[PDB]
DNA sequence: GGCCGTACGCT
DNA sequence: AGCGTAC
DNA sequence: GGCCGTACGCTT
DNA sequence: GAGCGTAC
């Protein structure tokens, strides 16, 4: 469940999507309550490139985000109703945290594409190292990752839709073999 | 066979009742600790979890404490420890935690696999000298390990951090205090056995909550110190300030001890919602890790904000009493103690601790001296020593020959046989003669302490004053009137 | 610098994950047949002195050490893997010895780790044998604060022995358990014939051997599995028809297929009766007990053909199940689909390397020791001068130097002399050094002989394998029906 | 949390085990003779009825779970003939907390199912003494040491006096601390 | 202590 | 009323 | 990783 | 299918 900033003005308000309920708690105390909201994510989230609409719309996690963004999905997507102008992906500096990142991007791309084109979606950059988010001090999380004075965010940019459409389908797709080929082509071992 | 209902109830209940009482729910008057807390710290000790060394996973620490000393559910252990790390729970925190260890909002710590810990430097003072036979150890539950019955506790921790615990047939509720005031009270007492409470209250004003805030009046305090029981009115630190436009707000920056901030706020929100309190137009928590606790209550324009506040003390935990019940384990039995008794027992414990230390340091300095005398002899007659060994077929034979020829103890002779050849170079020989002389002086230093009751005592005083000077801090809680 | 391309981020991010799961989570190494979580548990059990002779330790302490030192993941994945290794209905050759509730065929859970204890199994020791004789390459742990092995010496063919299942990214792996006797014999046969056919190998190795036992139908599935690495093998329960009184009958089930939950299977049977999908069944009863063993009883209505009802439960329920063999393992840090012989070859070659490396480690070690013994020999013979030399000396350095000058001792030799305790100067002790030195010299030769002949090394591997077979070999549990 | 019943539906030969904790309950179910032994685990301390009110007691799940399981009903509605087991066996850890749980169960029975004790349907198991509790030992030894009739020693609960028994429960489990505290001060062997 | 989400491939 | 060790 | 059960006593 | 088994 969501922790919301006091400010009602979307332009200045940012929602961090945080990995784990440990990291979430630290982030809520650590964050600046005025402008910064927190939606924690309980582990791996549904891969929508493999799921049908019925299931997707029934997913708690997927449902909480839709609700929190308030922009609607698909044709009903109204970028004008976005309750936050910065949507931030905050995950561990491990391969699972990177997996989660790809699970989120697939969704945004497939349901809130205009949200990306508007450059609303960012990627946090926590300390690369041996510590997950749920092991860091809240004060430590704020300065490195969250304080706009010190943090280094990565705005997600979409160069090309066809290339993006093919890649998501290959990477997140139902057919294993093409994914197997991709790995085979690109693995350096 | 058969079992009578009346007798199984009487017996079953009592085994339980005595156990919660003497081994779970109540603190020891000497170190102020319950079984679970002591074993955790003793666990930080033996696992080498000192402040200089790095944090260690909380799961690993708790596992150790449960496998070795505390055969109870892991949640019980972890939350006790979590509480020790919380600067809003312990007046003088005992665990140094890394990760999420909770906040005033009543939010819990993260799970033990996500967090790490080690001692605080003041915990070091709790266990200082623990390995100098200063306290009696005991068999653990399965008989595999030895654990401390009590800690040295070189500061008066029962009162510093307080204790709250519900037993069977009884319960205890002891509030935290200012370390400096306590130690001064202790020192005053050591100079006057017949000191009254009143005079002790010259040093110790009252309770000092990690949460700061205000106490109302001295009478509850007074009664609690003289009997061990009394009511203490704790109030929040709240002020009234203009928000501009002729409108004011109430601002709260400190809350009563053991009060959930969040829950208190929902209590207020609820009263406004149900209209049981007039004059409030907004409620916000502005508490930030930077700007500290700050709860705001906007007052409707021209409303008397003082009156509102008054009712807020009447209707919410913005004011809360602390019921002091000072029952602590004394000589292994539950006793209700006044303040002076509390200090008397702590003092006797520091006497015994420093006495036992000084006696132990002695035994061991004489033990080592005896050895060095054995080695010096050898250095003196090294050629003969060699001859004697070389001409021995076996070590035992060499042991006997060495004892007989040079009039050595068995220990002295074992030592010699274990001596490495390099110990014969110039410097290595000087080191032995140098250790010995230093040691002879130490011994006679130690013997002086133990030869005079007052020397000993003053040593204890100095050792307190020192702790007081390093660790003693400012009073947090204001005692109004 | 604020900007990331969505295509490039997705390709990079997904590859890092996929790569990791593949080579460092979901797949077994062809050599010790372990996944990382499993390798670290056993290493930890070893690091902690948790041997069969040693008493059981609470599983929570074990997990914390495994977690904290080698495995930075959830303690649930950890403890659960460890629990599998301790279940005789999971592991054809269990590597963990558990005290407490470690769960059941029905598949309850183990008790939480604070309730249970464990230690190594005697067979596990054989995985760790010689690990400290520089037989395998160690590496840094994640926080770089420790060292863990990259693989175990694995003095038995464990990949095929216990098998593996794991869902990777882009691939999966399914490898069944086998009889260790038949397994080792297979290897022995390979070692004498680098050209042996799978068919020939199958003279030793008949097929899988599930801890749960039961039956297999036909050799064709197995043969395809072994020739190619993939194939469907048909797993039938052990059930018989028997009379119960009144001229009526029952089906009794006593071995179910591998990895089937007994309880879930029973529910399916119950469901079919309820839903009228099957006919002729009047009752269903699990009479399994610890003494009795697995007993599932199906009651058949009188004058109803049981053998027919039986066939229908094979068709309609997990009572008959398929094991889809898909033999993928890490070979050279890369996932490969291997066939039987490929499996056995990467193992054997491991062993040659492990035995060779152990032999070499021993050699350096023994030669080192001798050198020291020589230096000691000299000191005892010239002791009076040696002692004088040290007494004159004002430091270690001075003493060192002089001793090397006058006796042409090496720096390590002299060092050993300066560390010598006086008790070594007794008459008996001199004899003890001499005896030790002599054995060493013989030892050195022996070791040198093994290094000199690859055939001799190979026979050593053969001999060591065979002892394990004799000690741990047991009877084939699964019957194969044609 | 969920009762595991036996095969036999004939109460004369049926026994029900009230175990301590779900890890112990799981172990018990494998170890038991499922033909005649039904196990119900209790998850930790249970409601102290002597101190509670009726609406609460009836609503409480643990209390309800057992009434349903025994099949008698309670108070005036009690029917010892409706009993589904002739043996109700208390199986708690060999420790003080287990022994507390024991007094709590006995409080319930003597107060709501009193006829069940007088009938001698109530027994106390006796597992291995010592530091290990039920959830820490194997299912093969839980059976062989505590559940197996051939070797086990159960303790049939009897009551010779009912006035004395009423004062005890009231004194020990009642809501008057002081009579409890005095009893502890009189029998306290520190 | 239990219940429950998710990804991932294969059948 | 809810503090804090237990199951 | 977050829900949630119970016992225990209490401020003159 | 859905469930095998490591992960969040
Ligand atoms: C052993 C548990 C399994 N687990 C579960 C379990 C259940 C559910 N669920 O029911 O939604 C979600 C998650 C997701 C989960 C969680 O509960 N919280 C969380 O923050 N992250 C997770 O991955 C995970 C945790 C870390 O570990
Ligand atoms: C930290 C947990 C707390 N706990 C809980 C927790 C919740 C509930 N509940 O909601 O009914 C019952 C019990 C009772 C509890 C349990 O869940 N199961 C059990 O078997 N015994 C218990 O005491 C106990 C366990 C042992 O330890
Ligand atoms: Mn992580
Ligand atoms: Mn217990
Ligand atoms: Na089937």
């Amino acid at each position: 469940k969501l922790a919301d900033c006091s400010s009602k003005s979307p332009e200045e308000c940012e929602i961090f999507l945080v990995e784990g309920d440990s990291a979430g708690g630290s982030t809520k105390s650590g964050r600046d309550s005025r402008t910064q909201a927190i939606l924690p994510l309980r582990g791996k989230i549904l891969n929508v490139e493999k799921a049908r609409l019925d299931r997707i719309l029934n997913n708690n996690e997927i449902r909480q985000m839709i609700t929190a963004f308030g922009t609607g999905i698909g044709g009903d997507f109204d970028l004008a109703k976005a309750r936050y102008h910065k949507i931030v992906i905050m995950t561990d500096a491990d391969v699972d945290g990177a997996h989660i990142r790809t699970l989120l991007l697939t969704f945004f791309y497939r349901f809130m594409r205009p949200l990306i084109e508007a450059g609303y979606v960012y990627i946090a950059q926590p300390p690369t190292g041996y510590k997950g988010l749920g092991e860091m001090n809240a004060d430590q999380l704020w300065e490195t990752t969250m304080n706009p004075e010190h943090r280094a965010l990565l705005q997600v940019k979409l160069e090309d839709a066809i290339e993006a459409d093919q890649t998501f389908e290959m990477l997140m797709g139902d057919v294993v073999e093409n994914r197997r080929q991709f790995i085979e082509d690109n693995a350096v071992y | 066979n058969e079992r009578n209902i009346t007798s199984e109830m009487r017996e079953s209940f009592l085994d339980y009742a005595m156990s919660v009482i003497v081994a779970r729910a109540l603190p020891d008057v000497r170190d102020g600790l319950k079984p679970v807390h002591r074993r955790i710290l003793y666990g930080l000790n033996e696992q080498g979890m000192t402040p200089d060394k790095s944090y260690k996973k909380s799961a690993r620490i708790v596992g150790d404490v449960m496998g070795k000393y505390h055969p109870h559910g892991d949640s019980s252990i972890y939350e006790a420890m979590v509480r020790m790390a919380q600067d809003f729970s312990y007046r003088y925190p005992l665990v140094d935690g890394q990760g999420n260890f909770g906040s005033m909002d009543g939010d819990g710590a993260a799970a033990m696999r996500y967090t790490e810990a080690r001692m605080t430097k003041i915990t070091l003072e709790l266990l200082r000298d623990i390995n100098k036979d200063t306290i009696d150890f005991i068999d653990n539950y399965d008989g595999n390990e030895r654990e401390p019955s009590v800690l040295p506790a070189r500061f008066p921790n029962l009162l510093a951090n307080g204790a709250s615990g519900i037993a069977v047939g009884m319960a205890t509720n002891i509030p935290p205090h200012n370390l400096t005031e306590l130690i001064n009270g202790v020192l005053s007492l050591s100079k006057n056995p017949d000191i009254s409470i009143a005079e002790l209250m010259e040093d110790i004003e009252g309770p000092d909550f990690p949460t700061a805030g205000l106490i109302l009046g001295k009478s509850g305090i007074r009664r609690a110190y003289e009997t061990g029981r009394g009511s203490i009115q704790m109030r929040s630190r709240a002020v009234i300030e203009e928000r501009g436009g002729g409108r004011q707000r109430i601002v709260v920056t400190e809350i009563p001890f053991q009060v959930n901030k969040a829950r208190m706020i929902e209590k207020i929100a609820e009263l406004v919602r149900d209209k049981k309190i007039d004059g409030i137009t907004d409620l916000r928590d502005e508490t930030s890790l930077r700007t500290g606790v700050r709860v705001v209550i906007d007052v409707r324009k021209d409303a008397n904000a003082s009156v509102i506040l008054n009712n807020l003390y009447k209707q919410t935990p913005l004011q809360t009493s602390f019921g002091v019940n000072m029952i602590a384990l004394v000589n292994g039995r539950p006793k209700l103690i006044n303040l002076k008794e509390a200090l008397v027992h702590y003092l006797e414990h520091q006497k015994t601790v420093v006495r036992r230390r000084t006696q132990y340091n002695l035994r061991k300095a004489k033990d080592r001296a005896h050895i060095l005398e054995g080695l010096r002899i050898a250095l003196d007659h090294i050629d003969e020593i060699i001859s004697t060994i070389r001409e021995s077929d076996t070590d035992k034979v060499a042991m006997e020959s060495l004892q007989q020829r040079f009039k050595l103890s068995e220990k002295q002779a074992q030592a010699i046989l274990d001596m490495r050849l390099r110990r014969l170079t110039g410097l290595e020989r000087d080191k032995i003669e140098a250790e010995y002389n230093e040691l002879l002086n130490y011994i006679s230093e130690l013997e002086t302490i133990l030869a005079d009751e007052e020397v000993l005592l003053q040593l204890v005083r100095d050792e307190l004053t020192e702790i007081r000077d390093r660790f003693g801090d400012d009073r947090r809680t204001e005692i109004q009137l």
